[PDB]
């Protein structure tokens, strides 16, 4: 129940 | 030896922007994998040429039987592909969201496999893996964790050499990333925390839609304890998620070590865990090598430029 994240960089 | 052409595409199993992951059976061989296929340009285009060779690298170099391995690496006229291994119980983050918690031998379990895994990457590896959350935690068909994705770790990071990479999942970045501070593997059990949290508590330790309310919370406030947390993993979330990573548990030259004799992983036999003597608390209910039931149908019902200089590998 929280919604799917996003991976990333500065 | 490997094309496009040596593999049969059957089900859509993920979709970020750079690319796709979908289940493959080798002709060859009669084997499924999973494949990860990047478009070329997309990655020229989104800056993530660096990112991908780390993945690349830290695949081929890597044997840990936590560890998604590599078979073969190859590139088209516009594509990168990554066969690896089929984790066929697909994501953490699918079962914590049907089960709401897991019990604690459950966390506590998976929890051993991924610290047997951090260990190795960090004092064989020399690698800091960066980006621990529950979409990059898989199960196998027996229920023994596999770590996927692998674009965000640091290489060369040896004992407690520092790095500045702003970097991983905003839910997940550690107070030192926040701070905009130089910081070492301890990271990964800052990563590890919230994990285990996630696990036993049924939610992240911060939460705010907005990033910068949520990294507020992260650098500001003291995690809260549900009362039906155990005095054991109370005391090991507290020590995870200590902000100061010179004072969090794994954060000294021990490193894992420090996390393996935590009163919390009382009677875990290290060397049984990777050896994967350990019984799974969830065997994955699977009816043949293809059954994508684990993942979720948004992806499964879904109907199917430079050259990289020695990308392409096999492992045999
Ligand atoms: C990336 C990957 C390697 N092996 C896999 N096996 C099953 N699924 C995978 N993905 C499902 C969506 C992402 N979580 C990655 C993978
Ligand atoms: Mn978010």
């Amino acid at each position: 129940g929280r919604p799917r994240t996003t991976s990333f960089a500065e | 030896r490997v094309t496009m052409n040596e593999f049969e595409y059957l089900k859509l199993l993920g979709k970020g922007t750079f690319g796709k992951v979908i289940l493959v059976k080798e002709k060859a061989t009669g084997r499924y994998y999973a494949m990860k296929i990047l478009k070329k340009e997309v990655i020229v285009a989104k800056d993530e040429v660096a990112h991908t060779l780390t993945e690349n690298r830290v695949l081929q170099n890597s044997r840990h039987p936590f560890l998604t391995a590599l078979k073969y690496s190859f590139q088209t006229h516009d594509r990168l592909c990554f066969v690896m291994e089929y984790a066929n119980g697909g994501e953490l983050f699918f079962h914590l969201s049907r089960e709401r918690v897991f019990s604690e031998d459950r966390a506590r379990f998976y929890g051993a496999e991924i610290v047997s895994a951090l260990d190795y990457l960090h004092s064989e590896k020399n690698v800091v893996y960066r980006d621990l959350k529950l979409e990059n935690l898989m199960l196998d068909k027996d229920g023994h964790i596999k770590i996927t994705d692998f674009g965000l770790c640091k290489e060369g990071i040896k004992d407690g050499a520092t790095m500045k990479t702003f970097c991983g999942t905003p839910e997940y970045l550690a107070p030192e990333v926040l701070e905009d501070n130089d910081y070492g593997r301890a990271v990964d059990w800052w990563g590890l925390g919230v994990v285990m949290y996630e696990m036993m508590c049924g939610r992240l330790p911060f939460y705010n839609q907005d990033h910068e309310k949520l990294f507020e919370l992260i650098l500001m406030e003291e995690i809260r304890f549900p009362r039906t947390l155990g005095p054991e993993a109370k005391s090991l979330l507290s020590g995870l998620l200590k902000k100061d990573p010179k004072q969090r548990l794994g954060g000294g030259s021990e490193d894992a070590k420090e996390i393996m004799q935590h009163r919390f992983f009382a009677g875990i036999v290290w060397q049984h865990v990777y050896e994967k003597k350990l019984s799974p608390p969830f065997k994955p209910q699977v009816t043949s090598e293809t059954d994508t039931r684990y993942f979720d149908e948004e992806f499964t019902a879904q109907m199917i430029r430079p050259h990289f200089p020695q990308f392409d590998y096999s492992a045999s």
